[PDB]
């Protein structure tokens, strides 16, 4: 039960690390497109970064 | 009879050879009209 | 100008549709049949996506059509209900030149071309803004201000 719960832990622990970094990481891609006036967002990056 | 019965799952392997080409057959035409559809979706999309 | 027709409502005119190079345009948010017979029987083309019915103009008995230009420079545009200034991309008039009901009306420029139909537009205070089908070189385009009624 110890191994299990604290193995399955710690992978939900990464696992919302990966998604986290991913929130980062996209919001430190898109922040220059939302503060330029006109902010042409090429297609690519509208439909990779959910923007 | 000696035997059990059959299944839907129990017919000859030749008639389940037709039965993969022929729902293949259909399938990939699906698959590729669908691929056609979400291309011409993506595109009409990149021009908004 | 003159290759306006007027779009009939069972009791008023809800719009206009324009003669543009070979075709006629008429916004698909405007209800109603053009004017003209010999255009109320032509087959029309209608998309959602850029809010247009358009329909080969009968050229043969038509040939009064609209030159038109993909070029947008910035500067002053004659709308025939003023003056309208196109700035970055977007068309600009004062929020009493407009209202519902001139739809379907053409932008046309210092040459006498057409650029864009007008759709509609937001009131941003001083001035509002169009939406307007466009063309580049290639397919139309349609551009919507935030806010954007339709006329």
């Amino acid at each position: 039960v110890v191994v299990v719960s604290v193995a399955s832990f710690v992978l939900l622990s990464m696992v919302g690390v990966a998604v986290g970094m991913c929130m980062c990481a996209r919001r430190r891609c898109i922040t220059p497109y939302e503060l330029t006036p006109g902010a042409t967002v090429p297609f690519l990056l509208s439909l990779i970064c959910c923007i | 009879a000696s035997h059990t019965t059959l299944g839907v799952q129990d017919i000859s392997v030749t008639a389940m050879s037709w039965v993969q080409k022929i729902t293949g057959g259909v399938g990939l035409v699906v698959a590729v009209a669908a691929l056609i559809l979400i291309v011409v979706l993506c595109v009409s999309f990149s021009r908004h | 100008n003159d290759c306006i027709f007027e779009v009939k409502h069972e009791g008023k005119v809800t719009g206009y549709a324009c003669l543009v190079g070979d075709k006629v345009m008429k916004p698909a948010h405007v209800k109603g049949t053009i004017d003209n017979a010999d255009l109320a029987k032509l087959a029309f083309k209608r998309s959602s996506k850029y809010d247009l019915e358009c329909a080969q103009i009968p050229v043969h008995m038509k040939s009064d059509a609209s030159k038109f230009t993909h070029e947008k420079p910035e500067g002053y545009y004659n709308w025939h209900h003023g003056a309208v200034q196109y700035s970055g991309g977007r068309f600009t008039i004062p929020t009493g030149a407009g209202k519902p009901g001139d739809s379907g009306r053409p932008i046309f420029d210092n040459k006498g071309r057409v650029v864009a139909i007008v759709l509609g537009g937001a009131n941003e205070g001083a001035r509002t803004a169009l939406s307007v089908v466009t063309w580049n070189k290639d397919i139309v385009t349609k551009i919507t201000p935030e806010g954007a009624e339709e006329w």
